[PDB]
């Protein structure tokens, strides 16, 4: 509110969060040396035992991304899950260390992408099974997926399936 | 992605459109979606009216009001002028001739 | 046809009571995030109403603008000042362009879409751009022709002869000309940046800001090498008058980026003061005029305190990444060997008011002790750590015997300062600075003569200085009074041991 | 006081977030650099000649100085053959150069 | 009102009237004369105090 | 001699009002009489429409220009002496 | 000049022509004969000049007379400039003696 | 022409008045050469709701 | 009349300047410069003699 007694209010905040201030030089230092992406599947599971939170969210993550500090993204996520401000004895460090471990084990797309790339891939078709629960619906489906092809897009097939099923 | 986030905020502007719902509803890496969401909420445009307040009442002094303008006021700006008609009889004859 | 004295008498009150802009008490809750996002909006009204509401608050001295709570406002100011310096040297007009201002408004199928252009009638490349443009050097328009070394007083006379002109264009307004609009945005940027830098947190945040250092190295080029784009001649003085103020508060933590900036700092600091028509090429600046040259002798005192890049750049400039080698060698011989060193040392011997404090006794030294202390520190740094071979002229000899006799002035000043405290904090440092400066000047004169070996009869000419080298009677007085220090009489007794070694080697 | 150069470092100082020795040094830092860098809230705010220059008084003086010098040009109905020339020397400069030229042979 | 500005005859008059340089380096020739008196006075304050 | 600029400006306002009213009444008669053609009746009916809402257009042309002048507020075009902040050489 | 007032049909004051006559009545008429070819120079050169100024419009006489008046004003301004330069030389000699 | 245009302008500033030249902005070619700033200002005033 | 609300001219104060202000629009500046420079050079040719 402007009609007041002439204070200086730096950055009146929305959603109890200071605004994210970029670097604008590391953004250009990263966006111009931008060879590949290498998305990482990341799994988070916690229980009421050995942990207090539950936090069963799954996300992708760019491995070559050196811009975003991972603890800042985890601290934004916990604020998005409406955890109260005692969120360090139910550590952000535990989730940050889990995500730090899960991107270190990611060995990348192997020599099928690294050294050679045979157009059409190989015969390595794997039996993908999935089991997803959303609300009170459970999607159970299996298909075959060539792991030896580089131009197989999982997202373009996921949008195709949720197009037909109206998910 | 941008049209999705902006269309999804404007259905219920009282709700903080979090990064996690945008990440869960469009397919992409969390870093680029987080950067786009923070850029979008940096410029208003999303989460601008989450906790809105009401301006109570304005006890308005005179000349600070709608329709508080007079013909007698000085045109400092508004450069168009209103000019005094000179009624002089030789100038009347000059106006009749010209 | 009018009685315009009465008309102007009334019009002064009309201009005073005119609603031009908001005052300090009626601004309301100033939101720094709103200003910082409106400066990046590339509008015209949203930029100007942010700049005016920053200029009113920053000059208020009751409302603090801290950058710890918000450090991205300064980057918006500096990037705006960068992009205004860019399109001023190229005479591009922003804010009202007739361009569209919008960008691209709108797999295994790209070969299918390639042959779709075949059977219907029957891979884009990468981009590269930077955040900021090239500085202002390495532009095809910007090549140096004349270093505009106008002094302080000639700038004041040019201002008073431009204002008191009949056909003056100093008040042509803002909306009647876009070039004066760019200049009055840049002057607001400089007034804001000199107003922000009077805080303890802002002075260290503005010190570690690559955007601000690039903007300072960008404006200092334009105000000295090509000032033809600035409309008025008061704006060119006012840019130098607040660049030195904003560099006086920063420089204790500043690391100088490039050597061209380190040369333009020297030329800017030199440009305050009055030269003459070798010897000392700077007449003494009497401080009944203005203390603006006293800000430069602190920039040079604090920027000499790092042997990292600062003193290396100052050394390579005073004694002597692939285009500025050509730019520095163009700027150094455009400055009319070793004129820069003797100009800097002669200017630093100015602003030490020897004539004024020795004409009439404690008030003037108690008022001018910091400027004297920092000037002596800068001269001691230049003497000890720069002067020790490509010289061809004896510089400490033409400083010691330049018909003004500054060594006798320093010795009388040490006598004066020694005769107040024993008969107010910096004075024990100033005494030792004066005596060590005289000692190092004499020793470096003899060492330069031994290196050069062209003037053999200087041992007479060094010992023939009429009030150098204090007598044995005042040193006898100094060894008896308990109120003196130990280092003071130590420096005095080694000055006397230098005096004896003059006369032994004389014959 | 006169605190440090280490107290000016970014590690020991606050930043945009989103011990005891540090909180002891930052007391002396903010107590030193707020009595040093504070502006003068009193007079001697003139600083020079070219800050208290008045555009209105100079504009009024130039309005008078153009008007009377143009009334000197047109309205003075003295012909060009009748405008008598002024002396290039004074009554005192013509005496001093008779005196010094008399005393120049010494 | 000791104005430091108007002790200078900068360019526009000295190019037209060449005697102004002969004026200006006159004044500078005075300014190193009086300073020679000043170093004289601090000389005469010294030697008496020496004696 | 030759000085009256002022009466010239006032009778210029008068003559401009005279010629404007002459054209307004010409188009008004040419639209009001249907003895005139529709290509200067309905043409002059919409001339009269353009001769009806012209100074309201000038009123918005003045206020929008006034706000455009308000965009030119920079606070250094105004008082050019805005003394911001200085500090002389301290003992600190 | 159309918008100038006047005394109609009587009391003829001539601001243009008296301004031109006042400006030309200051500037040494032999050099005015040197200034333009139109002016009368001798008793043998009246008829040829009267023939060569014929077949001109009434605006041409205004144009030529105003040109002569403004050029005479410029010449008088040059004489005043040289007298002010003499004054500055006198002040320079006074400065040197002081 | 510079002596007249810097005399009436010297009266406008001393009186205290401001603004554009009245006889310049009264024509129609002013709003055709300044077509760029009017499309900005009309959208700014209309979107804020002051038109 | 181009400078409409601010007219600093008076018949009594500046009779010549107002008529000159009305007259400078009609003339061509090149012939004016030529005639005044011819007047200056003719005055120099008289004064040198």
């Amino acid at each position: 509110i402007t009609n007041t007694t002439t204070r200086v209010i730096p950055q009146v905040e929305v959603g109890n969060r200071k605004h994210y201030l970029e670097d604008k030089l590391k953004v250009y230092k990263q966006a111009m040396n931008e060879t590949s992406e290498q998305l990482v599947p990341i799994r988070l599971e916690f229980d009421q035992d050995r942990d207090r939170f539950f936090l069963r969210d799954t996300l992708l993550w760019n491995k070559n991304d050196k811009l975003i500090k991972i603890e800042d993204f985890v601290d934004d996520m916990l604020r998005d899950y409406r955890f109260e401000d005692a969120t360090r004895e139910q550590h952000i460090d535990t989730i940050c260390q889990s995500i730090q471990e899960q991107i270190q084990e990611f060995q990348g797309n192997p020599y099928i992408e690294l050294n050679q790339d045979r157009l059409g891939g190989d015969d390595l078709r794997i039996r993908i099974k999935l089991d997803i629960v959303v609300g009170q619906n459970q999607l159970i489906d299996q298909f075959e997926w060539d792991i030896s092809n580089s131009d197989n897009c999982p997202e373009e097939f996921a949008e195709s399936m949720c197009q037909e099923l109206e998910l | 992605y941008r049209n999705f986030m902006v269309n999804s905020y404007r259905l219920n502007p009282n709700e903080y459109f979090s990064v996690t719902t945008a990440r869960r509803n469009v397919s992409g890496d969390a870093a680029a979606l987080f950067r786009l969401h923070k850029f979008l909420t940096k410029w208003g445009l999303i989460n601008y009216q989450v906790d809105s307040k009401l301006l109570p009442k304005n006890i308005e002094p005179p000349l600070t009001s709608q329709y508080s303008t007079r013909h007698d006021a000085p045109r400092g700006l508004f450069p168009f002028e209103s000019y005094k008609p000179s009624v002089q009889l030789p100038d009347m004859a000059k106006l009749k001739k010209m | 046809g009018y009685d315009i004295n009465y008309i102007s008498k009334i019009g002064e009150k009309i201009d005073s009571n005119k609603p031009i802009f908001l005052f300090a008490p009626e601004l309301g809750a100033i939101n720094l995030h709103a200003l910082s996002m409106s400066l990046q909006s590339k509008n015209l009204g949203e930029i100007n109403t942010a700049l005016n509401t920053l200029l009113v608050t920053s000059a208020d001295s009751n409302l603090k603008i801290s950058l710890v709570k918000y450090p991205e406002l300064l980057d918006s100011l500096a990037i705006l000042g960068m992009n205004l310096l860019s399109n001023l040297s190229q005479n591009v007009v922003p804010y009202h362009r007739n361009t569209s201002d919008y960008y691209y408004e709108d797999q295994h199928d790209k070969m299918v879409d390639k042959i779709f252009e075949k059977v219907n009638n029957n891979s884009p490349a990468v981009k590269q751009w930077d955040l900021l443009p090239e500085p202002i050097r390495f532009l095809p328009n910007q090549f140096p022709l004349k270093i505009h070394r106008t002094p302080y007083l000639t700038s004041l006379k040019k201002i008073k002869d431009e204002i008191d002109d009949p056909f003056t264009k100093i008040n042509t307004r803002g909306a009647e000309d876009p070039k004066v609009l760019i200049n009055d945005q840049l002057s607001t940027i400089s007034m804001i940046l000199r107003n922000i830098s009077f805080s303890d947190n802002n002075s260290r945040i503005m010190s570690r800001n690559f955007y601000l250092k690039r903007f300072i190295s960008d404006l200092l080029w334009l105000v000295l090498i090509h000032p033809e784009n600035f409309t008025c001649n008061r704006k060119i003085l006012n840019f130098k008058k607040d660049l030195v103020i904003v560099l006086s508060n920063i420089s204790h933590l500043l690391e100088i980026a490039s050597s061209i900036d380190c040369l333009l700092i020297l030329i800017l600091v030199i440009s305050f003061g009055q030269p003459k028509l070798e010897s000392l090429t700077f007449n003494e600046f009497q401080l009944q005029w203005g203390k603006y040259q006293t800000f430069g002798v602190d920039i040079l005192a604090k920027l000499f305190s790092l042997e990292k890049p600062n003193l290396n750049y100052f050394k390579s400039i005073l004694l002597n990444n692939h285009k500025d080698k050509k730019l520095l060698r163009r700027l150094l011989n455009l400055y009319n060997r070793h004129n820069l060193l003797n100009d800097v040392v002669s200017f630093l011997f100015s602003a030490i008011p020897l004539q004024q404090v020795l004409s009439q006794p404690s008030l003037l030294i108690d008022q001018f002790s910091p400027v004297i202390s920092q000037s002596l520190t800068s001269i001691l740094v230049i003497v000890q750590k720069i002067l020790p071979f490509n010289f061809n002229k004896n510089l400490p000899f033409v400083w010691l015997s330049s018909e003004e006799n500054i060594g006798s002035g320093l010795l009388k000043l040490s006598e004066i300062i020694l005769n107040i405290n024993n008969s107010k904090v910096l004075l024990p440092s100033i005494n030792i600075s004066c005596v060590q400066l005289i000692k190092c000047l004499v020793e470096k004169s003899i060492c330069f003569e031994n290196c050069l070996n062209n003037d053999p009869e200087i041992l007479k000419k060094i010992a023939s200085i009429p009030n150098l080298f204090p007598t044995d009677l005042e040193i006898f007085q100094l060894f008896t009074n308990p109120s003196v220090d130990i280092q003071i009489i130590n420096q005095y007794q080694l000055l006397y041991n230098l005096k004896n070694d003059i006369l032994t080697n004389l014959e | 006081n006169i605190p440090s150069l280490t107290s000016f470092a970014e590690e020991n100082n606050y930043q945009y977030g989103y011990t005891y020795a540090q909180q002891q040094l930052n007391k002396q830092r903010q107590d030193f650099e707020r009595v040093r860098l504070r502006p003068e809230q009193l007079s001697n705010i003139i600083h020079d000649e070219s800050d208290t220059i008045s555009f209105r008084s100079n504009l009024l003086k130039n309005f008078i100085s153009s008007n009377d010098a143009f009334n000197m040009l047109s309205l003075t109905t003295v012909p060009c053959d009748r405008i008598e020339k002024s002396r290039l020397f004074s009554e005192k400069t013509i005496r001093y150069l008779m005196q010094k030229q008399h005393e120049m042979k010494t | 009102h000791s104005h430091p500005s108007d002790m200078v005859i900068p360019d526009h008059l000295a190019e037209l009237i060449p005697e102004l340089y002969s004026f200006q380096q006159l004044v500078d020739s005075e300014k190193r004369l009086d300073h020679f008196i000043h170093l004289r006075n601090l000389h005469m304050k010294r030697m008496v105090a020496q004696w | 001699v030759g000085i009256d600029t002022h009466t010239a400006t006032d009778i210029y306002q008068t003559l401009i009002a005279l010629n404007l009213d002459t054209t307004v009444n010409d188009c008004l008669d040419k639209l009001l009489n249907d003895e005139c053609t529709e290509s200067t009746r309905e043409n002059a009916l919409y001339d009269y429409y353009a001769l009806q809402l012209l100074p309201l257009q000038k009123a918005v042309r003045g206020h929008v220009l006034q706000f455009e002048w308000h965009q030119n507020s920079l606070l250094t075009n105004t008082h050019p002496n805005f003394l911001s902040k200085i500090r002389n050489i301290n003992v600190q | 000049l159309k918008y100038a007032p006047h005394l109609p049909f009587s009391k003829s004051e001539n601001p243009v022509l008296s301004t031109i006559a006042f400006l030309v009545g200051l500037v040494n008429p032999k050099t005015v004969q040197s200034m333009t070819q139109r002016a009368i120079q001798s008793a043998e050169s009246i008829k040829s000049q009267k023939e060569e100024i014929s077949d001109q419009k009434p605006i041409e006489h205004i144009k030529e007379g105003s040109e002569i008046a403004i050029s005479s004003l410029g010449y008088r301004s040059h004489i005043f400039a040289t007298n002010e330069e003499r004054q500055m030389n006198f002040l320079t000699n006074e400065l040197i003696r002081l | 022409n510079e002596c007249i245009a810097s005399t009436s302008n010297a009266l406008k500033v001393l009186s205290g008045d401001e603004g554009y030249n009245e006889d310049m902005v009264r024509r129609a070619n002013f709003y055709k050469e300044n077509e760029a700033m009017l499309r900005e200002n009309i959208e700014v005033i209309l979107s804020n709701g002051r038109m």
